[PDB]
């Protein structure tokens, strides 16, 4: 049994909420309820080399209902930011959370996802992203409504944070 | 809006009407049936706007019209509902012109979002205007 | 209660806590920031005893000062105070201490930000590098007051710098500080003067700090890199900064740096710099430092050397970003260099000086584009000067024809042509080959597809340049001259030129895929020119349809080869059309390998998901021909009519996806049989009517319905939908419109009721596949134009009752949208004979029934009602405002909607409100019948605007805007009378906007809008 910390952070209604919702009860949240503060919770993963446990800390993104707003971020083993591609102004934040980020820890493998690729309008094209040049940072296009890429984040997680690249969730 | 010319001293950079289109003109390329009959040009052109290929073969000492293509700079000042509200130096407004398409309007829509000086470059033929190039300081 | 206070944080940050982790979060975030959370928080800083961890708490509890003048006195106090005791202890010997350190930076510089706007008091920081210098001198209390505002000299500054943790100190506090406020700024902009502070204290002092590490050696410290990138961030967002001798340091700095001086350290966080700089805000930099760079990476040379030094010791991921820089550096001058290649209109005359300058600068550019090691799995060289030669080729043709060289048209031909010759062997399949073998199903093979997608555009730009013989006729007659395979099936046998044909066959696509090969008798002659053009397209299509798969590599290579040959062959549809006696070589070959991957049932076993592929792929390029080929396919129906009753068997190998479009190409020939009347060609249309829903009823009556049937059942409900798109007269008479209108064979009978006996069953209507597919084929005929003999064409009656049928005993939630839609379809085509009662009805059984129990609390049925209203204001607004529901239900409800969480529902009633007001098609009497409606509930409505305008964040305040721009244009008077009440409830400061919007009128809102969103904020 070995455990990691996640931290996900992200604009608020980038659909934060709804990606661990739907890894932990398999259902899609259509209402918007502002996260207050933070939600921790569990989530198992079933690999080759036996079970992860991956302490997904869900940050509120508002700045009026954040909280800690970095306290959450100690002690922290695992990033992930979470803008939207149907919002320019998500995208255009990320910076803002990957400096806090770094602020506190310093190297912990952080994964950019742009939610709602499903949407047909899309505001933020995959060209654009220059963020995955980093062995620390790489980008996914996700989607919480039809689970595209949907382990994909988690995955390339539990390979930086153990090291062993081959190892994948078939359960 | 439109002149004739001679099919035969057609240019192969000019612009010219196919199909009630306008065109640039890309190859042009001439054929002859027989020494005593008469030749015949086959030109091949890139719409001016919508961006498809016309092609026509007409014979020699037939005349084509040629569109008067004016290119013009106008510094963007709105964009409304997928219009672009445009000004002149002499301080005229002309917002009939729609937005373009493409990474075009995806970056001007960026650009008047950040709230950049822009100048637009927009190509006008013959009834039909839009945004061609952007220049900003 | 400090002792529990240290013992919930540090169970907060334990591996497995006990309790809660929730609730101690809760707890402590209930602690702050009551009149002890101040004074906890500094006791937790000044205990030495405390972990690392609940001091950062300690700075994090500090950092709550927005729950009045007084207490940011004497927190700032507290602050610097805790600020010099942690400062004074990492300089020595502590190591991994700066944590908090940074923490308490971004506290300082949210005070910067806070005290420096407008509003006994205090005066401005002015520059808190300096205060923190002199606070490193150590009656005691009375030295901050001075030290805080005024300060010394340069010279004692680099006095601090005898250390080097000193230097790393100040570095990172005047990133930190230009850190935030860049984040401040990003958020909201409410800044415009705090710049100014910044620009006549703080930049003086970092750029002095900053060019001393450039210059000076001792005190150099790589830290300055980060801290550089950091200041050109919020000087590219806001705004004269100089920075200039700062980039001719680091030039000066980055050619010193060599392998055995720096090992190319330093020239890398420099050219990252540079990097960023070119690609964010290029001219950031003077034209002169521009000219540096060039002579620098175009020159034995420094580059050349740094280049080397990257490719012998097999650093690829260094070298790519090395490219990034140079083609982002060489993209700000694409307007420059194209105008003094083909244009005249330049600087010089009669030289020609700067020819042979450009003529040489052009072939350097080109054997840069070559660049050996092959592409993406070692350099991205000319991954990245495809952006590059794409801008040129658009700035040619964007010249003025009167301005143009006298050898422009040559000098482009001959440049873009070597182009093609470059990038030909760089798309080349052996490239991706070496990936899947070297680094297997890696990112590396989809950036090496946007590769060749980047180049496919790049081909579709040149075209427009070289021409047809100089483009086009180059990748024909290169493939159509010479026999690719001698021996028969067509096998070539060799890799070289079947790499060498494919790359040709792709690039031949997408330039052909710009044209159209009807009006066009240039296709016909250039391929009747070549004798084994036609011969090797098919030998492309069989030697990898026919290649068996033994590696992975093979597999998808396979895929590869016919994923080009049959696109090809679905882009030559319109010289099949021209060349009707070559289209039989294609359709044999396609339908030998459709038998190929049918009659084989092998599976070992993922071979079938690529043999599904590969028979998805066959299908659609047969799809394709039928589409345009129509005609000339005619003598095939016979053959494919009879093939389809073979595969339509419940009991085969062929996908469910494949009968789709073989249905589809079928009803493609079909359609085209309209010579000898209607009545035989409805002979075909009632055969494979009678076929389809034969079928469905024989499925639904025997086996008993589980998911292989309902994936039978669905397959054959699509192959209807096709079927009935596949028979639309394409845009490109009355006998047979009264042969339809009367239908005497019964086809829209058979298919409705096909359709409900499927709709009928519990199993199937509350399945939204079903009812989606349901409600298209009835919507098949309907916003068709009006005069074309369709043969599905449904009546207003017809779909009614069908919608009524079927709504009640399906599922309400996922199923009505699709309901809703084919009720907008219906009002859209029959908007002349429309009743406001016969809407009534409409509005009543599908969507008001269902409302108050299913809509209201659900997002995407309440975007779909929404949606609907706004489909009957922009078709027909008579049929909504003389609604019994109009002033009763419509208008109340959707009043409350406007403060709605969701953004995509934000959108909707934000248009339906905006359609209402600004709608052009109101009748006189209508127009004043809203006018006086939206009047009464004016002052409700710019409630529930402002409510949600405050309770809602960035990113939607432009949904809003367009509303209110829309309300106070058509009523500007009532819209003072609806602001000053609604305002207050929603504090003095509102005002503001009151007299700055509504002089505006429109078009420039927003920008009044969220400076009163920024004030109303705060607080
Ligand atoms: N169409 C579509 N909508 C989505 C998708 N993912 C999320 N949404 C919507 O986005 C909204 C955002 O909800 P949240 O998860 O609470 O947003 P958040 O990122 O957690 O932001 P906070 O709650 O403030 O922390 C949800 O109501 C979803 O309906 C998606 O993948 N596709
Ligand atoms: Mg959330």
């Amino acid at each position: 049994q070995v455990q990691f910390k996640l931290v996900l952070v992200g604009d608020g209604g980038t659909g934060k909420t709804t990606f661990v919702k739907r890894h932990l009860t398999g259902e899609f949240e259509k209402k918007y309820v502002a996260t207050l503060g933070v939600e921790v919770h569990p989530l198992v993963f079933h690999t080759n080399r036996g079970p992860i446990k991956f302490n997904v800390w869900d940050t509120a993104g508002l700045e009026k209902f954040g909280g800690l707003r970095d306290g959450y971020y100690i002690q922290a083993q695992c990033a992930i930011i979470m803008f939207d591609v149907t919002s320019r102004v998500t995208y255009k934040n990320v910076p803002n959370w990957h400096r806090d980020l770094v602020r506190v820890c310093e190297n912990i493998p952080i994964v950019l996802c742009g939610n709602k690729v499903d949407i047909k309008d899309r505001k933020v094209k995959a060209k654009s992203i220059v963020f995955h040049r980093k062995k620390n940072l790489q980008y996914y296009d996700i989607s919480a409504k039809s689970n595209y890429n949907f382990e994909k984040p988690f995955l390339w997680l539990a390979r930086k944070l153990i090291g062993d690249p081959n190892l994948e969730f078939v359960a | 809006a439109t002149y004739p010319m001679q099919c035969s001293a057609l240019r192969k950079n000019g612009f010219v009407v196919i199909k009630s289109r306008p065109c640039k003109i890309v190859d042009m390329s001439t054929s002859k049936t027989g020494k005593h009959g008469h030749a015949k040009v086959h030109l091949v052109a890139i719409d001016i706007f919508t961006g498809k290929k016309l092609e026509d073969l007409s014979p020699s000492t037939h005349n084509m019209e040629v569109p008067v293509v004016k290119r013009n700079e106008y510094q963007l000042l709105d964009i409304d509902d997928g219009f672009l509200s445009l000004m002149n130096m002499d301080g005229d407004t002309k917002d009939d012109v729609k937005a373009p398409e493409g990474e075009l309007g995806d970056s001007l829509q960026t650009a008047f979002d950040e709230g950049k000086d822009l100048m637009v470059t927009i190509i006008s033929a013959m009834g039909e205007e839009a945004a061609i190039s952007f220049k900003e300081a | 209660s400090i002792h529990e206070v240290v013992a919930l944080i540090e169970e907060l940050y334990s591996p497995h806590p006990k309790h809660d982790v929730n609730q101690i979060q809760q707890s402590l975030q209930s602690i702050q920031k009551s009149e002890q959370g101040f004074h906890l928080a500094n006791e937790l800083l000044s205990d030495d005893k405390y972990s690392a961890n609940v001091k950062y708490f300690g700075a994090l509890t500090l950092t709550v000062q927005l729950n009045t003048l007084w207490n940011v006195f004497r927190s700032n106090l507290l602050y610097l105070t805790k600020f010099s005791t942690l400062y004074v202890s990492n300089p020595n010997m502590y190591g991994q201490s700066l944590i908090i350190i940074k923490k308490l930076m971004s506290n300082l510089s949210l005070i910067f930000t806070k005290i420096n706007d407008p509003q006994n008091m205090i005066k401005q920081w002015n520059n808190p590098i300096n205060t923190f210098i002199q606070l490193m001198s150590v009656a005691d209390q009375l030295l901050l007051d001075s030290i805080n505002c005024s300060l010394t000299y340069e010279q004692l500054s680099q006095f601090v710098s005898l250390s080097q943790k000193h230097n790393e100190l100040a570095l990172t506090f005047t990133e930190v500080i230009v850190e935030d406020l860049t984040k401040f700024q990003t958020k909201r902009h409410s800044m415009s003067q705090i710049h100014e502070v910044v620009h006549e204290h703080l930049y003086i002092s970092t750029m002095a700090l900053i060019n001393l590490n450039l210059t000076a050696q001792a005190v150099f410290n790589p830290t300055v890199f980060d801290c550089i990138t950091a200041w050109i961030n919020y000087i590219s967002l806001t705004r004269r900064m100089d920075l200039s001798e700062i980039f001719q340091n680091l030039i000066d700095l980055m050619y010193q740096s060599t392998e055995g001086s720096d090992g190319y350290e330093n020239a890398e966080k420099i050219l990252t710099i540079f990097g960023n700089v070119f690609a964010n805000d290029p001219l950031l930099m003077s034209y002169d430092l521009r000219q540096q760079i060039e002579c620098i990476f175009l020159g034995n040379s420094w580059m050349l050397q740094y280049m080397n030094y990257l490719v012998t010791n097999d650093f690829f991921s260094e070298l790519k970003e090395l490219a990034i820089c140079i083609v982002d550096f060489l993209q700000i001058n694409t307007l420059s260099v194209c105008n003094k290649l083909f244009t005249n209109i330049q600087a010089a005359d009669n030289g020609q000086v700067q020819d042979e300058y450009i003529q040489e600068y052009i072939k350097v550019l080109l054997q840069m584009t070559n660049f050996p090691l092959t592409p993406v799995l070692q350099e991205f060289f000319s991954v990245r000067m495809v952006d590059f030669w794409l801008d040129l080729s658009d700035a040619y043709t964007n010249l003025a024809s009167e301005t143009l060289r006298p050898n422009s048209i040559e000098l482009s031909t001959q440049i873009f042509q070597q182009l093609i010759n470059i990038y030909l062997p760089k798309i080349s399949l052996s490239v991706k080959q070496r990936i899947i073998e070297e680094e297997g199903e890696s990112t590396s093979v989809n950036e090496f597809e946007d590769f060749r997608n980047a180049v496919s555009d790049l081909a579709q730009s040149l075209w427009s340049i070289l021409g047809n013989d100089n483009l086009t006729n180059v990748l024909i007659d290169g493939m159509g001259q010479m026999p690719a395979a001698s021996d028969e099936t067509l096998i070539i046998k060799d890799t070289d030129v079947l790499f060498r044909i494919e790359t040709m066959c792709f690039v031949l696509n997408t330039i052909l895929v710009d044209m159209t090969l009807s009006e066009s008798p240039w296709i016909k002659n250039i391929v009747d020119a070549n004798k084994f053009f036609n011969q090797n397209v098919i030998s492309v299509f069989q030697t990898g349809f026919q290649t068996s798969a033994s590696t992975k590599v093979s597999q998808i290579l396979k895929l590869d080869f016919v994923r080009t040959s049959t696109t090809l062959i679905g882009t030559l549809a319109g010289y099949f059309k021209q060349e009707p006696f070559q289209l039989n070589p294609y359709v044999e070959a396609l339908f030998q390998g459709l038998h190929t991957c049918t009659n084989f049932t092998s599976k070992n076993e993922q071979e079938k998901i690529s043999n599904d592929k590969l028979e998805v792929m066959v299908i659609k390029t047969v799809s394709t021909l039928c589409e345009t080929c129509r005609e000339e396919l005619t003598p095939y129906l016979m053959h494919f009519i009879s093939f389809l009753n073979t595969v339509i068997m419940p009991d085969s190998n062929v996908s469910h996806f494949t009968r789709t479009k073989l249905v589809r190409s079928i009803g493609y020939v079909v359609q085209c049989q309209v010579s000898n009347g209607p009545e035989e060609q409805a002979k075909y249309i009632l055969q494979l009517t009678n076929l389809l829903s034969g079928s469905i009823e024989h499925c639904l009556a025997s086996s008993v319905q589980l998911q292989e049937q309902q994936d039978y059942i669905n397959c054959l409900l699509y192959c209807i939908s096709e079927l009935a798109t596949s028979l639309i007269q394409p845009t490109e008479l009355s006998e047979f419109q009264s042969f339809w209108s009367s239908d005497p064979l019964q086809i829209r009978s058979k298919i409705m009721c096909t359709i409900d006996k499927v709709l009928d069953n519990s199993i199937y209507c509350k399945n939204s596949a079903f009812v989606e597919i349901g409600c298209l084929i009835v919507g098949k005929g309907l916003n068709l134009p009006d005069g074309e003999p369709y043969f599905l064409k449904y009546n207003m009656s017809e779909v009614m009752n069908f919608v009524l049928r079927h709504v009640p005993n399906c599922e309400l939630a996922t199923c009505l949208p699709y309901f809703v839609y084919l009720l907008e379809k219906l009002i859209s085509e029959f908007r002349k004979e429309l009743t406001p009662q016969e809407f009534d009805f409409m509005f009543e059984k599908i969507l008001l029934v269902y409302y108050d129990a299913y809509i209201i609390n659900d997002p995407d049925l309440l975007q779909m009602t929404i949606g609907f209203v706004n489909n009957v204001l922009d078709v027909k607004p008579g049929l909504a405002i003389g609604s019994k529901h109009w002033t009763s239900f419509i208008l109340p409800q959707f009043l409350k909607l406007i403060p709605s969480r969701e953004k995509f529902t934000i959108v909707a009633v934000a248009k339906f409100w905006t359609k209402l007001i600004n709608n052009k098609k109101y009748n006189q009497e209508e127009l004043t019948t809203v006018r006086q409606q939206v009047s009464s509930i004016g002052g409700d409505l710019v409630y529930q605007i402002m409510y949600g305008l405050f309770h809602t964040q960035r990113s939607d305040l432009n949904s809003y805007t367009d509303l209110l721009r829309a309300l106070v244009a058509k009523f500007p008077i009532e819209a003072r009378e609806w602001l000053v009440a609604v305002l207050p409830q929603i504090a003095g400061h509102e005002k503001f906007i009151n007299k700055l919007l509504i002089t505006r009128g429109s078009r420039a809102a927003g920008n009044v809008i969220l400076q009163w969103w920024l004030d109303c904020t705060t607080l």
